[PDB]
């Protein structure tokens, strides 16, 4: 029924140069209600590479998804491959049970033209929501990744993206999620898919419809979120947002203010928080120094290397990403968290053994399972 | 030598970094 936010600035203190602070916000859902009021949008792919298991195992998962999807929601259908075809639009499961049975496998992949419609549909109402997306290939009508750049997503809409076995473009679907502050799940058996799509049904939420604004005196860059502003229909589960603010040298005063607001899910009321990173001048640079948190540095720069190394081994650049990965090591190794310790090892642990096989099949591999993995780090549990 | 040396802090800063990773510094 609410959200609480813990923001933490790196630097206490400015000093004589142009720093690089860095900032996250932690925001913490409590007493969490049944979520309702959202518009799910499945976009299913049933390219002929889909028939057999892959759209079999879709289809029940879809089923299972609507049943888990909570009632006061809004869920609309969509079906791309040869051409789109909408099963339903803005409406309830029941309808769809019967058409879900009778989805047939067959054509290419227009993944484009779906999220166009996609689009279209959420734009035609004033709810947040969901875009719940399955493909196995390419897109066929347009392959290019700067393409799904450019789209207008509908703001306060995730896309919660599953690419399916080792022939989609990992690159693209990360374009998507990045865009939308969605999620990208690499499933390498269909048997995955099953326990899978249901789970992006979302249950509970600590805030509906959550608005992030960034007054800043001085350039904010956001690390794993669009904006700011920041627009996130909802709050499931700890939210952490990574951010750097140029402090200019020898600055004091207000440096930037950070307003939250929200809706209660239960009790429909607006709360607005509001946080203000205030910095002094150090006349000593070990007082200076004393003033940074060392941990949400090496923190900021752990994701910042993860996010890094999805980019490098999505471009095959292989050397640098065991470069990143060593460093990424380094700084789990130096904050002693068991947790980022073996996180990091089990990427090193890959990343090597594709340097021993050393083919593109491999390369492509882990490409696509870390360019998962840093969108689930950075934007889940 | 093909690094660089922070002032504020004693970080030797790769020329790949424009600011500096220990202390904010920038190049
Ligand atoms: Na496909
Ligand atoms: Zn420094």
């Amino acid at each position: 029924m609410t959200i609480s936010v813990k923001a933490e600035l790196s630097h206490k203190y400015s000093f004589t140069s142009p720093l690089k602070g860095v900032f996250r916000l932690i925001i913490v859902p409590e007493k969490v209600s049944t979520a309702r009021g959202f518009h799910y949008i499945i976009l299913l792919d049933t390219s002929g590479s889909m028939y057999g298991v892959k759209i079999e195992t879709a289809k029940q998962g879809a089923m299972e998804l609507l049943s888990r999807i909570p009632e006061g929601n809004k869920i609309s259908f969509l079906t791309f491959s040869n051409n789109v075809n909408i099963l339903s639009e803005y409406a309830d499961a029941p309808s769809l049970v019967q058409q879900i049975k009778q989805i047939r496998s067959g054509g290419q992949t227009v993944l484009y033209r779906a999220l166009e419609r996609a689009i279209e549909i959420a734009k035609k109402h004033d709810l947040p929501g969901y875009i719940i997306l399955l493909t196995d290939g390419q897109p066929t009508d347009v392959p290019e990744t700067d393409a799904y750049e450019k789209l207008n997503y509908p703001e306060a809409y995730k896309v919660i993206a599953f690419g399916i076995g080792d022939d989609y473009n990992e690159r693209l679907l990360k374009v998507i999620t990045d865009k939308t502050a969605g999620i990208l799940y690499h499933v390498e058996d269909a048997k995955e898919i099953a326990e899978m799509l249901p789970q992006s049904a979302v249950t509970e939420i600590g805030a509906k419809n959550v608005s992030i604004d960034i007054v800043s005196e001085t350039q904010v860059k956001l690390l794993n979120y669009p904006g700011p502003p920041v627009k996130l229909g909802a709050v499931e589960s700890v939210v952490r947002v990574y951010g750097e603010i140029i402090i200019p040298p020898n600055f004091t005063g207000r440096l930037a203010t950070v307003k939250i607001s929200y809706e209660d899910p239960l009790s429909s009321r607006i709360n607005r928080l509001e946080v203000n990173f205030d910095i002094t001048r150090a006349n000593d640079v070990k007082r200076f120094l004393d003033g940074i948190n060392n941990d949400l540095v090496n923190e900021y720069r752990y994701y910042e290397l993860m996010s890094k190394l999805a980019n490098q081994l999505n471009s095959n650049n292989l050397s640098e990403a065991t470069r990143t990965v060593e460093q990424m090591q380094m700084i789990a190794q130096q904050t002693r968290r068991m947790e980022l310790i073996e996180t990091t090892r089990r990427i090193s642990e890959s990343i090597e053994t594709t340097r021993r096989i050393g083919t593109v099949e491999q390369t492509r591999k882990i490409s696509k399972e870390i360019t998962s993995e840093v969108t689930k780090k950075l934007r889940s549990h | 030598p093909s690094t660089w040396k922070c002032n504020l802090c004693g970080y030797e800063n790769d020329d790949d970094a424009l600011f500096c990773i220990k202390c904010g510094a920038q190049k």
